[PDB]
RNA sequence: GGAGCGGAGUGAAAUAGUACCUGAAACCGUGUGCCUACAAGCCGUGGGAGCGUUCGUGACUGC
RNA sequence: UCGAGAGGGAAACAGCCCAGAGCAUCGACUAAGGCCCCUAAGCGUACGCUAAGUGGGAAAGGAGCCGACAAUGUAGCGGGGCUCAAGCGUACCGCCGAAGUCGUGUCAUUGCGUGAUGGGUAGGGGAGCGUCGUGUGCCGGGUGAAGCAGCCGCGGAAGCGAGUUGUGGACGGUUCACGAGUGAGAAUGCAGGCAUGAGUAGCGAUACACACGUGAG
């Protein structure tokens, strides 16, 4: 129906097949059918089973022992290396998730570019980001406000 | 002491020159000239200016000046590209017409 | 007339073997 | 000189020394030593038939080897309904080289 | 996500043709022609494979009688006169001794023609 | 093990000569079929001929049952329209004796490229001499079993 | 005559030569192993001798 | 019973007779039907009938016979031939004969090692192969990836090979999930290329010939 012209029947005993349009489905150039169009893959998923994934994840990760706390990340200035340095003591495993409240800057500044470093809000902590992270680190603020 | 030429796109239909280079298989280099020479087919003309190349190739390239001990070891015509135009019939109709190509190869060998 | 079927390669070529031209 | 041997409902012609391929006798191992029931008995020209000798005599066969023969591709198929199975089978056989023929 | 299904197609077209190497004029070159005759020689081989041991066994009754008919024993009664001397030995290999060992085969109509009644016409 | 299945050397070839004085036409087809076809011996295979040639004197003499002899034809159509000839036995046997009898057994034969080549190993003739005298022919009785 | 080609040269590569990355199938050829001119063939399949650069072909025969 | 049913027989012959195919088997016994040759097994044994090739088509009716008689070519036994039955009847003996049954090996459904079961169209249910892409962990690649062409192996099927060779010259394998423009042989289907007809029909309406010249022709 939307490609561009195919209006006209193409011809009338012709001895040919029958055709409606230049642009049938059949034809080179011709439409598309049942062809993909624009949609929302969002789910509604209960509020419980997200809070419960939640708990488990992070259940899982402590019951293993890889949740670690820090009272911050980088000291005064801001510095890619402190904050390297300051994971490479707690942890050589490849995957890292951070979470740090957002008005801490010197923490996100710090991180955010570290190859394996994930950085995440207490808020918007979230099933994903805690499986594929070998290592959950919590600032104290951050550790505080998610458990309250 | 395979020496060979070939001639691509010479505008003959593959079966006319087929008819031809079916005579000059193996037989002596001069020899097949001769007979060439006194053919009447028009393919005959193309053919032979490359069984010329052959020989001249054979006695420059690879010094074998006597063209006398060779023969023709190969000899083969090849398809190729097929023009198409159209002819106007009778009751507004048209039916296609191929003018055929072909690739001509010639190959002489010391006996 | 036409042709009721496509030719075989063997029939074919047993004809078109006939169209052969002559040693001079 | 040669004896006819059962083995798994099929007879063969056997002589000391002779490997062959028999179904498959799945409680043998290889190397295993197993014994086949004569039905004849040829030593020149004597020729024992008679069962109530037979019944004494068994040749003596080691197994040699275990192995799957040629793969054979099936097909079922009736035209005009569509109907079409294909299924392939390989038959499992065991060689056993015969020993001893006691006479 | 298209799919462009060149890639998995001729998966099974070059197992077809491989199977059709070998046939006779167009059932070797073109797939549907040649899909639709290894088929039939799929079917073919189903039915001749399980009818070649009615096939062999008719052979060796030909073989079996012909050698018994040279020492005066028809093969209807070879054959009652073994079993009437529970001297079972199968076909496959009873008409293996005609051909190389005729001095076995011979051996073993004597013990067919004597395990035999007397009259054999005669009420049993 | 497989059965054995003769090769090209297997075979020796004898020669049989069927006296057909008086004998019945069809009893000396089937004998002379059989011959012909190697189904007697025990290197017998259905596709190779194994048989011997057969002989035939005394083709002019073989016994007919019944009205056969003005009642029995022998049909040949030509192509041609009403190109059917038929020939009495009567007519067929009193001149043309050898043909007959090897039309019998030629039916007696299969119609393959192969019982084409089984039946070349048969001459028939009308009289008590043979030229085939350097071939030894041993003579054939004809005989059933028990 | 030209076209085109054979040497030569550039290039890592010239069956990458401006008709040009990869280059399938239908289709068309050359060489080569086997069979094929007394034979009736939904062109296959079972049995099977022979020949040959397990493999290739397949005299003859059953379906 | 076919439809939706393979296999054997009736010469061929969906619906008739025998028999219900999971797969392999160069073992055995049988069913319908057969055992002179084509064609596996009896020129079977014994008694009696048929003279018409009846068997191998038919009526009233007449004294196994007559009645009997259409068109391409024998043609109303499948053919040869058969009464020296290889025909019909009645006994006796034996054998051949299927994918049936038994023997042997192997897989699958189902109920409790064992029992039963496994033809199949419309259709219902289950388990999977392959293609592309995404997330994830583990891996490969100028020491030669994808794609294509073979060779050698593997699987019960769709198919596979982190085997190998050639071509090729920069992108792939795989675990668990996830998504689908995910599988074509047919729609007088659509587009490109190429065959058959075939070196065939045609070359489009009245006349050009000679000498010389140019020219590689």
């Amino acid at each position: 129906g939307e490609v561009r012209g195919g209006g006209k029947k193409p011809y009338r005993g012709t001895g040919r097949a029958r055709q409606g349009s230049t642009r049938a489905p059949q034809f080179a150039g011709g439409g598309v059918v049942h062809g993909p169009v624009p949609r929302d893959y969002s789910q509604r998923t209960p509020k419980k089973m997200k809070a419960a994934a939640l708990r488990g994840a992070l259940s899982d990760r402590a019951r293993h022992s890889r949740i670690h706390v820090v009272t911050g990340v980088v000291e005064g200035e801001i510095s890619t290396k402190a904050a390297k340095t300051l994971f490479g003591k707690i942890s050589e495993r490849k995957n890292l998730l951070l979470v740090v409240e957002r008005s801490d800057e010197a923490a996100w500044l710090s991180a955010r570019n570290l190859p394996q470093v994930h950085i995440l809000e207490p808020g918007q902590l979230n099933t994903y980001d805690v499986l594929v992270s070998d290592d959950v680190v919590f600032t104290k603020a951050a550790f505080e406000s998610f458990v309250s | 002491m395979e020496a060979r030429a070939q001639a691509r796109y010479i505008r003959v239909t593959p079966m006319k020159a087929r008819r031809v280079v079916d005579l000059i298989r193996g037989m002596d280099a001069t020899e097949a000239q001769a007979v060439l020479r006194f053919a009447p087919q028009a393919a005959s003309v193309p053919v032979k200016k490359v069984l010329d190349s052959a020989i001249a190739n054979a006695a420059h390239n690879y010094d074998h000046t006597d063209a006398s001990s060779l023969f023709i070891s190969e000899a083969f015509v090849d398809e190729g590209p097929t023009l198409k135009r159209f002819r106007p019939r009778a009751q507004g109709r048209a039916y296609r017409i191929r003018k055929r190509t072909s690739h001509i190869t010639v190959v002489v060998s010391s006996k | 007339a036409v042709p009721k079927r496509k030719m075989s390669r063997s029939n074919t070529r047993h004809r078109r073997s006939q169209w052969k031209a002559a040693v001079p | 000189m040669y004896a006819i041997v059962r083995s798994g409902g099929r007879q063969h012609k056997v002589a000391v020394g002779d490997i062959v391929e028999v179904d498959k006798i799945s409680t043998a191992k290889v190397g295993d030593t197993v014994e086949l029931s004569t039905l004849l008995v040829v030593d020149g020209d004597a020729v024992t038939s008679d069962p109530w000798v037979l019944a004494g005599i068994k040749v003596q066969a080691e197994v040699v080897d275990h192995h799957k023969g040629a793969k054979i591709d099936i097909l079922r198929y009736k035209n005009k309904t569509g109907y079409r199975r294909r299924q392939g089978h390989r038959q499992q056989y065991t060689a056993i080289k015969v020993t001893a023929i006691p006479t | 996500a298209r799919v462009k299904r060149a890639v998995n197609a001729h998966k099974k077209r070059r197992a077809i043709l491989e199977q059709a190497s070998g046939y006779r004029g167009q059932r070797s070159r073109l797939y549907r022609k040649a899909k639709e005759q290894v088929t039939h020689s799929l079917v073919y081989n189903y039915n001749d494979r399980k009818k070649r041991k009615g096939d062999f066994r008719q052979l060796w009754i030909q073989r079996i009688n012909a050698a018994a008919r040279a020492n005066g024993i028809t093969y209807n009664r070879f054959i009652q006169g073994l079993k009437a001397a529970n001297v079972e030995v199968d076909r496959k290999i009873l008409a293996e001794l005609a051909v190389n060992d005729a001095n076995a085969f011979a051996a073993l109509v004597e013990v067919a023609q004597k395990a035999l009644p007397s009259d054999v016409n005669a009420p049993k | 093990m497989r059965t054995y299945s003769p090769k090209p050397g297997d075979v020796t070839r004898q020669w049989h000569v069927i006296d057909a004085q008086d004998v019945v036409l069809g009893r000396l087809a089937t004998t002379a079929a059989t011959l012909l076809r190697g189904k007697h011996k025990p290197i017998y295979a259905p596709h190779v001929d194994a048989g011997d040639f057969v002989i035939i004197i005394n083709a002019d003499k073989v016994h007919l049952s019944g009205n056969k002899r003005t009642q029995k034809m022998a049909y040949r159509h030509s192509g041609y329209p009403g190109g059917l000839r038929s020939v009495r036995y009567d007519d067929l046997l009193a001149n043309n004796p050898e043909k007959a009898v090897e039309k019998a057994v030629k039916g007696m034969l299969p119609k393959n490229s192969l019982g084409r080549q089984m039946l070349s190993k048969l001459k028939v003739y009308a009289g008590e001499n043979h030229p085939h005298a350097a071939q030894q022919p041993v003579p054939f009785e004809i005989t059933q079993v028990a």
